[PDB]
């Protein structure tokens, strides 16, 4: 998919990088614009959706973040495993995590006492 | 200095392993009603009193330092605001010496005091310490107490720093769950 240009290196060609689990985002960009990589310097922005590759998951959200605040598009992040494992981590549930959803359930949720008992009467 | 050393060494390995009894092995719900659980309910006050003396034994035995050095550069070592620690020098009156003449200890041999128990071994006590070649019980003075006045401030210092870790290990008013570590 046609992605945004960057001059530098550094990023790619990294053996870690592809023997650890890559991340991929996209966006929509209605419109070509200029914007700046979390870890490079400046790159233009081009139509339609853009598909980059990162190495680190806050690396994946800061740049979500930066794009929510410039105009209102929604984003989508997808984590890939090791092999060829390819699972949607980022909004599983499609509605943005802040604001309320319908699919809840808690994970790791102990309700006791705020000065410490750290025992967990339920996993599940 | 060799055993000087390690035994503040041995000092501080026993009060980590204080430390580590009151989190990883102290419970209120047994010690209660004794003396030991009452201590850590008020012990804010103890905190207070050693962060007092600690400032006391400093504005003083550093203050006199620096007016010791200051009037001496000035071309004054008499005007320097001297210290004798008579306290120290009663331990010399102690050692036997009948020539003082102040109603001191040890200044007579009358003295039923003085006079119980010097049958036998208190002729050498009196010839081994009237020597100024020997280091039985040495003179005391000036240079003799602001160092040791020096010595109870850091030592009271480093006294409340081993105490309070201690105290303020399973939870503060910063960190309350520093036990939940
Ligand atoms: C200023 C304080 C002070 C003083 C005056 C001494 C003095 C002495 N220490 Mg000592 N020591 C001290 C602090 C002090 N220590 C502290 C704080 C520690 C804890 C780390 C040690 C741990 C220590 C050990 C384990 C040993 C000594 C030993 C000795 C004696 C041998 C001389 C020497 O240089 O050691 C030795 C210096 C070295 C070995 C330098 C080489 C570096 C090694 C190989 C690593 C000597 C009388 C030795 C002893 O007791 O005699 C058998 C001995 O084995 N000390
Ligand atoms: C608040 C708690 C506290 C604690 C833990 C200590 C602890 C200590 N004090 Mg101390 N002291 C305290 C309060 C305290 N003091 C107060 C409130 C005063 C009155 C201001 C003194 C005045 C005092 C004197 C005059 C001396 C000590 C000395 C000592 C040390 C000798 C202990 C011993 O039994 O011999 C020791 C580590 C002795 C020392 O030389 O310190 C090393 C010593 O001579 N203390
Ligand atoms: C050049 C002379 C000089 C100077 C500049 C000071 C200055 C000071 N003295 Mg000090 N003092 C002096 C002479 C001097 N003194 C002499 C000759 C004696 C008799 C030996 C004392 C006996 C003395 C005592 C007993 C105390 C001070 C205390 C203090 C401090 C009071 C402020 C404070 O602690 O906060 C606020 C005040 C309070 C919390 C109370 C202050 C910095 C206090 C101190 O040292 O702090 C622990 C205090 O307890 N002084
Ligand atoms: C030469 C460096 C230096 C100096 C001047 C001081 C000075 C001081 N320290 Mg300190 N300290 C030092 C190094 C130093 N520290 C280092 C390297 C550490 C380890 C990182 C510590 C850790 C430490 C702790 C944990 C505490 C202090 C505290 C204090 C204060 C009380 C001690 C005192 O004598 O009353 C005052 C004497 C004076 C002469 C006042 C100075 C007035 C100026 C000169 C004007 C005092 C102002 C105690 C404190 O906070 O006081 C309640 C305290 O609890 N220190
Ligand atoms: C707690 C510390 C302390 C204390 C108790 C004193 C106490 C005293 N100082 Mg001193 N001084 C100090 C710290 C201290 N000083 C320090 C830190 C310095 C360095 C700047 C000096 C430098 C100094 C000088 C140059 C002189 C004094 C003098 C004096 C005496 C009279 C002070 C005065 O102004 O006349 C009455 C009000 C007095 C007994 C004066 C003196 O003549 O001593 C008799 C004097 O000339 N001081
Ligand atoms: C914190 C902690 C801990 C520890 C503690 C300690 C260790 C303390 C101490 C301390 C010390 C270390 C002390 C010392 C001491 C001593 C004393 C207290 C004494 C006394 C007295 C007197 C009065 C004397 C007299 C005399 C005689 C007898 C003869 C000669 C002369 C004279 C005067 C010297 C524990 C674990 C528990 C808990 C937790 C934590």
């Amino acid at each position: 998919m046609p992605s945004p240009s960057f001059l530098g290196s550094t990023g790619g060609w990294l053996r870690c990088a592809e023997t650890e689990e890559k991340y991929a985002m996209t966006w929509s960009s209605d419109q070509q614009h200029i914007f700046e990589m979390p870890t490079g310097g400046a790159a233009v922005m081009n139509s339609g959706d853009n598909l980059l590759y990162l190495a680190r998951k806050e690396q994946a959200l800061a740049l979500a973040t930066q794009l929510r605040t410039q105009f209102k598009i929604q984003d989508y992040k997808i984590y890939r495993i090791f092999p060829s494992g390819e699972v949607q981590y980022l909004h599983p549930k499609d509605g943005v995590l802040p604001y309320q959803v319908n699919k809840g359930r808690e994970q790791v949720g102990r309700v006791k006492s705020t000065i410490g008992k750290n025992v967990n009467p339920a996993q599940v | 200095t060799h055993h000087q050393y390690i035994a503040g060494l041995l000092i501080v390995g026993a009060f980590a392993h204080g430390a580590i009894f009151f989190i990883r092995d102290y419970d209120p719900e047994q010690n209660q009603d004794n003396v030991l659980a009452r201590m850590l309910a008020h012990k804010e006050a103890v905190i207070s009193h050693l962060s007092w003396v600690s400032l006391f034994l400093g504005f003083h035995t550093l203050g006199l330092y620096v007016h010791n050095d200051v009037v001496v550069a000035f071309g004054n070592p008499e005007k320097q605001i001297l210290i004798e620690p008579i306290f120290a020098q009663w331990i010399q009156a102690t050692s036997g010496k009948m020539l003082y003449g102040f109603q001191v200890l040890l200044s007579s041999s009358t003295s039923n005091a003085s006079v119980a128990a010097q049958q036998l071994w208190l002729p050498g006590w009196l010839e081994a310490v009237n020597n100024e070649s020997n280091s039985l019980f040495l003179t005391i003075g000036p240079g003799d107490f602001l160092v040791h006045h020096a010595i109870a401030l850091g030592l009271h210092t480093t006294t409340l720093i081993l105490v309070k870790g201690a105290l303020d290990a399973r939870g503060s008013k910063l960190m309350p769950d520093k036990k939940d570590f």
